């Protein structure tokens, strides 16, 4: 359940044995969340609404940087 | 003091039956050989005797240096060195004399006296440096002569170690001639 | 100062030490001259009291005492944070046990 | 000795440790422009160079001539003296430029939050 | 013909007189490369320094500074002990310049070449060597004339991790000391008056 | 003699052998949860917890058998040349290690050996057990390795108390000197002698609490057969 | 009495310093807490070095061949060259300038062929 963007970054992360170490490559692998979208009026308003909703719903999710269900780790690799 | 003790032990090693005589002395004094070595080391450091063989102007500094050497030694935990020394002189009154009666150590001390102790040296005038330097040149000449005399007989590693100890003693006398000569006179 | 003496020293260095490990794919005379230039550029401080020939012989003798073949040497000043972290990351005691 | 102390004081102000340019800067700093030898006499320095609020033409002319002369000197020096160590300040400027290029390359493909996280972890490890 | 003369160098001394005549004829004719080859052969028959110098010059194809042929005209067996003051300086300066040019080329191709060589030489060196002062800058400009140029010296309290490139086992301390002592004795055979052993004594 | 270390070991054995701490008597849970939930620690943490209190679950005879097997295997593993070299390096880089809290290379290999030893001790003690997957010890996370290391036991160490007394000879004040001269002498003596002596004595205490005894020594002490 | 008091304070300080500098060698602590701290620090620094290397690998995999050669030179200099006194940034810039010479030749070809 990964994408091409994550896999391209995954091959180049070598000499990694434990998920703890791979936990330090979290925002680097978070770049697989490109969410490519235009900057039109509808998309810009939608982008603002969606990113604000993601910020507030990550507050209620309240997961630490160790437990990241939505950022693929050593299992997928 | 450590250089003098090592030199005496090394040149008593060459003499045969020296270990047997040392063990006999240890039995007569009711001590083990290691205890006898430590007792001899204590006997060597006799501050009162050290007082009679150095100029008073440099006695206190030399006294502090010898006390620091005792404190850094393996025998420094017994107590106040002076009192400790007195203890030996009250527990083994003849041992010091017996420490000269061993054949190897007797030879070592006689040759140490021959190399270093000369009537030309004025102890009260050893406070300066040029006196020490000229007498160190004389010591080096005497040490070379005695090394040749040793190399005449006993024909290696022991001789090399003896010569190295002689070089170290000469260098120490080059640095602090008054203190080194006071230590040698105190031992003798 | 004499070319005969220089060539005697070069012949001794080439006969005793294998300079081909120092520089790959080069002539022995050129490697010898390059090493002399490097030593004079870096170790000229000791020429006041130590002869250049003696210093070069000592350096080559130590380097080839390490190993007769090519070696890799890394320099770390462990008092610095960047050197210390590279000091422990780049070495592993297993290799030391294997004398690698 | 007192003579030794005086000699040490003299040597500690030698031109190779205390810059003669530093001494010139001190003299210019402590001396009024009317009591400054190098500038009081030359009205051209007191009016045309340092006396105008806006001196763009003079600045540009001086900079152009200095740039041409220093470019010529730099080309000459690069065409010769192939084996000589440069100054520490210039070498450190070059090192900073190369490191800045590498850091730009890193910043091109690395996200801001990831860079911040890595640098914060590195600083914590340093502490 | 001259190539056959090379075999005469490897053959007995009967052809040496004919070889000497051929060398004299070549010197009269002022040969460029054949003169270098004949000089190498003759100076390999006796000694090696002039022969190897001529071979090195031929390898760099040194057309200019052709004084070696003048050395080849010397009557002491197509050579001469205590070589001409012109050739000796020429040979020494040519060797040094070849070394410096090779160093510059290698440093430009690989900037870490000099650093690697210096680290390898300092890995097993005695600690006092490793506390040598760093090289200073002889350049000119505002610095060293008006400003101040700070030195390149550092602490130089370093640890050398020596790892074999091929993975082979490295020599222990006793083996390194034995190799050092062997080479020091061999150099003492070469140089009767040297203090190399003193360096072996670690200052 | 109520030796501190030996009596602490005997106290641990008394506490664990009383039967009050048998794991079958307890239902280990997460107390903080408002709903009763089982112990949700990691599998490696559970295994480390089980090995830490292996004596509580076993009787005296079974514990002695398993622990003797484990300790004999640990001794035979410590006799290997790699462990000897690691301990030689540990004894070698002692003074420098006394100058900083940053570990050198001579000690990180020792810590890796400690992790391997903890894994092997767990494998040896529970060998005859047939309801576990030792494969879970093949690849361990950093946290899992740290969890396993916490149960390391160097059984070759002297089990008696290492606390001891040393005599550092004292410089008596000289009546012929002034207060300032005596104070300078005391400061110089303190630094140049007591600081090396005290630091070396404390570092020696630490390393002797660290370095193990060679097998022959154990035989000479009758502690091994 | 004062000397004994000062030496007792010295004993406490020296024992505590030895604990702070060597407790990772022995298992006096029941759970090897000081040892685990040093092991964790080593793991963190090693992972930081590997993280630098992995960022380099990602950037290397995301660039063309010319920028790949340039990035190799720059990364090698950043890792090792900048920390070595005998490495010349002039030589590094010379290599970069040779690469730029080839790039400028290709640029001129594209401009005026
Ligand atoms: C060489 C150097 C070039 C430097 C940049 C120059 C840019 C000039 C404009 C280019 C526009 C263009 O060709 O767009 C093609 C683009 C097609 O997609 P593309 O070719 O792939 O390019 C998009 C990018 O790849 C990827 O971009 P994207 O897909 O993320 O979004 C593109 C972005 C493109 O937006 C921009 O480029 C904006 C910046 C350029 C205009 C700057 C104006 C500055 C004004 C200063 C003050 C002047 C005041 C005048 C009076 C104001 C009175 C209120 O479009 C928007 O943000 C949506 C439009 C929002 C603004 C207009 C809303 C309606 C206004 C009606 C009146 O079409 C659009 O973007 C449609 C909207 C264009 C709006 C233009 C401005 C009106
Ligand atoms: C240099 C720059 C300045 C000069 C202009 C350069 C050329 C810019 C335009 C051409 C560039 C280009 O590639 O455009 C792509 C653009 C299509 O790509 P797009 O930007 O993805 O458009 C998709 C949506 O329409 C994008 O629309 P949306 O999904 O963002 O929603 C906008 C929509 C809804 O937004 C709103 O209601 C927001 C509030 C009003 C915003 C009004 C703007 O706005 C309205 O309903 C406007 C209502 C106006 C009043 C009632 C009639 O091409 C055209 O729209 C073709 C016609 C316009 C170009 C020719 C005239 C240019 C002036
Ligand atoms: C620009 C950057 C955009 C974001 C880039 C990173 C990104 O997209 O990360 C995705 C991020 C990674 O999640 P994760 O795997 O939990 O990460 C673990 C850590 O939180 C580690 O992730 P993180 O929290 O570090 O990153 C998430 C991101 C999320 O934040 C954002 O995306 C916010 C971006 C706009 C900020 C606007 C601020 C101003 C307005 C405020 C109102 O937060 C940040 O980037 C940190 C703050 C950034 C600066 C804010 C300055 C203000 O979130 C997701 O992938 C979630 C998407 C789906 C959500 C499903 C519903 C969850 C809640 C339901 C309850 C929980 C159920 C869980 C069940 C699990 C067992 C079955
Ligand atoms: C009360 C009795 C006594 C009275 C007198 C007391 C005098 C006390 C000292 C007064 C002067 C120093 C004051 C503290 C430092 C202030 C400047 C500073 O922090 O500069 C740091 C730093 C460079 O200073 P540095 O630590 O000497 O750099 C080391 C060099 O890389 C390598 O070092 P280097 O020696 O090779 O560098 C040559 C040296 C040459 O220095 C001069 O020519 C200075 C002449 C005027 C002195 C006033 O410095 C420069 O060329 C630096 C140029 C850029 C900064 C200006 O520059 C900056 O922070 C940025 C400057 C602007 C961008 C370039
Ligand atoms: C006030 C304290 C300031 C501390 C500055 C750094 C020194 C330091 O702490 O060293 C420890 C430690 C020593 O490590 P090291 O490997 O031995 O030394 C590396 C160097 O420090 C060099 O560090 P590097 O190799 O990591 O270079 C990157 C470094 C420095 O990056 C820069 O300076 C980049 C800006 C350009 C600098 C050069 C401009 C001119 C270039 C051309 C010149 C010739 C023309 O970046 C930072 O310091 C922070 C990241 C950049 C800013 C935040 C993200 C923005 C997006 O360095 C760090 O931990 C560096 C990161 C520190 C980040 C947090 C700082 C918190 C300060 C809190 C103070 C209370
Ligand atoms: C408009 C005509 C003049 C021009 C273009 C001129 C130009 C200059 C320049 C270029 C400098 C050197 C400044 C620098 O490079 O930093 C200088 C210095 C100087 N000028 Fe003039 N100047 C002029 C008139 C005068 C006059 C009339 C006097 C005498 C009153 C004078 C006295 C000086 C002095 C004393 C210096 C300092 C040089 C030294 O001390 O070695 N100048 N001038
Ligand atoms: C070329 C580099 C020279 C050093 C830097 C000069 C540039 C300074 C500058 O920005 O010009 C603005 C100021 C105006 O003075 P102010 O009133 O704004 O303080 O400066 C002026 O316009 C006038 C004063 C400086 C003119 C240039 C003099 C430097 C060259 C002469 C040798 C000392």
């Amino acid at each position: 359940q990964t994408n091409k963007e994550w896999w391209n970054l995954a091959k180049n992360i070598q000499d990694v044995k434990c998920q703890q170490e791979l936990n330090r490559y979290n925002d680097l692998l978070s770049q697989a969340y490109t969410l490519s979208l235009d900057n039109t009026i509808r998309n810009l308003v939608f982008k603002a609404k969606f990113y604000s909703w993601l910020f507030v719903i990550n507050w209620f999710k309240a997961f630490p940087d160790d437990f990241h269900p939505f950022i693929p780790g050593l299992e997928m690799k | 003091w450590q250089d003098l003790s090592k030199f005496a032990c090394l040149r008593a090693s060459l003499n045969k039956e020296s270990e047997k005589a040392f063990q006999e002395l240890a039995k007569k004094n009711n001590v083990s050989p290691q205890e006898l070595v430590e007792l001899s080391k204590i006997v060597s450091m006799n501050l009162d005797v050290l007082k009679q063989n150095i100029n008073s102007e440099q006695f206190l500094l030399e006294k502090e240096s010898t006390l620091k050497r005792y404190r850094q030694s393996s025998i420094g935990t017994r107590g106040h060195l002076q009192t400790v020394n007195e203890a030996v002189n009250t527990k083994y009154p003849t041992l010091a004399e017996g420490l000269g009666q061993v054949a190897g150590y007797k030879e070592a001390y006689q040759a140490l006296r021959e190399i270093f102790v000369h009537p030309s040296i004025s102890v009260n005038n050893l406070r300066q440096g040029s006196y020490g330097q000229q007498f160190a040149v004389d010591f080096r000449t005497r040490a070379d002569e005695y090394v040749k005399a040793l190399l005449k007989d006993h024909s290696v590693q022991t001789i090399q170690e003896i010569q190295h100890t002689l070089h170290q003693i000469i260098k120490n006398y080059e640095q602090n001639p008054a203190s080194i000569y006071a230590r040698i006179l105190t031992v003798l | 100062i004499n070319f005969k003496t220089k060539y005697r020293f070069y012949k001794f260095i080439s006969t005793n030490f294998n300079l081909q490990t120092i520089i790959k794919n080069c002539n022995d005379k050129i490697i010898f001259s390059t090493l002399l230039y490097i030593v004079n550029l870096n170790y000229s401080f000791f020429y006041k009291t130590i002869k250049n020939t003696d210093l070069i012989v000592y350096l080559l003798a130590n380097k080839f005492s390490i190993l007769n073949d090519n070696i890799i040497v890394s320099k770390f000043n462990i008092s610095k944070f960047n050197d210390y972290i590279k000091y422990i990351n780049n070495t592993n005691s297993i290799d030391t046990y294997l004398e690698n | 000795m007192f003579l030794g102390i005086f000699k040490d004081v003299i040597k500690l102000l030698n031109k190779k440790v205390v810059p003669v340019y530093f001494w010139f800067f001190l003299y210019c700093f402590l001396s009024t422009m009317d009591t400054n030898i190098f500038v009081s006499s030359c009205s051209f320095l007191k009016v045309e160079v340092f006396g105008k609020d806006e001196n763009t033409t003079l600045v540009l002319l001086f900079y152009v001539f200095y740039s041409l002369f220093n470019f010529y000197l730099s080309r000459i020096k690069n065409k010769n003296n192939y084996l000589v160590r440069k100054h520490l300040y210039t070498t450190e400027l070059l090192i900073e430029l190369i490191l800045f290029k590498y850091k730009l390359i890193i910043l091109k493909f690395s996200s801001i939050k990831y860079i911040l996280n890595f640098n914060v972890r590195k600083f914590i490890l340093f502490n | 013909a001259l190539t056959v003369k090379s075999e005469a160098a490897l053959w007995k001394g009967a052809e040496q007189k004919v070889l000497s005549g051929l060398n004299n004829l070549a010197k009269t004719e002022l040969v460029q490369i054949t003169h270098h080859f004949g000089v190498n052969k003759q100076g390999s028959e006796a000694l090696w320094s002039q022969l190897d110098k001529a071979a090195v010059g031929a390898f760099p194809e040194l057309s200019v500074d052709e004084t070696l042929q003048l050395i080849d005209g010397f009557g002491e067996c197509p050579d001469s002990y205590t070589l001409s003051h012109d050739l000796n300086q020429r040979l020494l300066v040519s060797w040094e310049q070849l070394g410096k040019l090779n160093f510059q080329k290698l440093k430009e191709t690989n900037p870490y070449f000099a650093s690697d060589i210096v680290n390898q030489l300092d890995a097993a060196a005695a600690e006092f060597i490793k506390v040598r002062p760093a090289a200073e800058s002889e350049a000119g400009g505002f610095l060293n004339s008006l400003g101040v140029s700070s030195s390149f010296n550092t602490t130089k309290n370093d640890i050398y991790v020596v790892q074999s490139a091929s993975g082979k086992k490295l020599n222990n301390k006793e083996q390194r000391e034995a190799y050092v002592l062997e080479k020091a004795q061999k150099y003492l055979k070469e140089d009767p008056q040297s203090k190399i052993l003193d360096i072996i004594a670690q200052k | 003699p109520e030796d501190e270390g030996i009596e602490q070991q005997l106290d641990q054995q008394e506490v664990l052998l009383s039967g009050r701490y048998d794991p079958k008597l307890y239902d280990f849970q997460e107390g903080y949860t408002k709903n009763p939930e089982d112990d949700q620690t990691s599998l490696i943490e559970k295994k480390a917890f089980k090995f830490r209190y292996r004596l509580a679950n076993e009787t005296s005879e079974t514990f002695q058998r398993r622990n003797n097997r484990m300790v004999e295997r640990q001794i035979k593993r410590f006799q290997q040349p790699q462990y000897k070299h690691a301990f030689e390096q540990l004894q070698k880089n002692i003074a420098i290690s006394s100058n900083s809290g940053n570990a050198l290379h001579s000690e990180y290999g020792y810590l890796e050996l400690l992790s391997n030893e903890s894994v092997q001790l767990y494998k040896d003690y529970y060998e005859s057990d047939a309801e576990e997957d030792f494969k879970v010890f093949e690849n361990l996370s950093s946290k899992e390795k740290l969890v396993m290391i916490a149960n390391f036991e160097n059984n070759l160490l002297p089990k008696y108390d290492r606390s001891e007394v040393h005599l550092i000879p004292k410089r008596q004040w000289e009546p012929a000197f002034g207060v300032w001269e005596n104070f300078l002498y005391d400061i110089t003596e303190y630094a140049s002698f007591i600081a090396p002596r005290g630091k070396e004595i404390a570092a020696d205490y630490q390393i002797q609490s660290a370095i193990p005894l060679t097998k022959e020594e154990l035989i000479e002490a009758g502690l091994y057969k | 009495a004062i000397r004994n008091f000062v030496f007792k304070i010295s004993n406490q300080i020296q024992n505590l310093a030895a604990k702070r500098s060597l407790a990772y060698l022995n298992q006096i602590d029941s759970q090897s807490v000081p040892s685990r701290a040093t092991i964790n620090m080593k793991d963190q620094v090693t992972q930081m070095q590997r993280e630098i290397d992995n960022m380099a690998n990602v950037i290397r995999a995301q660039i063309p061949d010319e920028d790949r050669a340039e990035f190799e030179i720059l990364k090698k200099y950043y890792v090792t060259g900048q920390h070595d006194s005998l490495v010349d940034p002039q030589d590094v810039l010379l290599q970069l300038d040779r690469i730029q010479v080839l790039k400028n030749l290709k640029m001129i070809e594209l401009n005026e062929e």
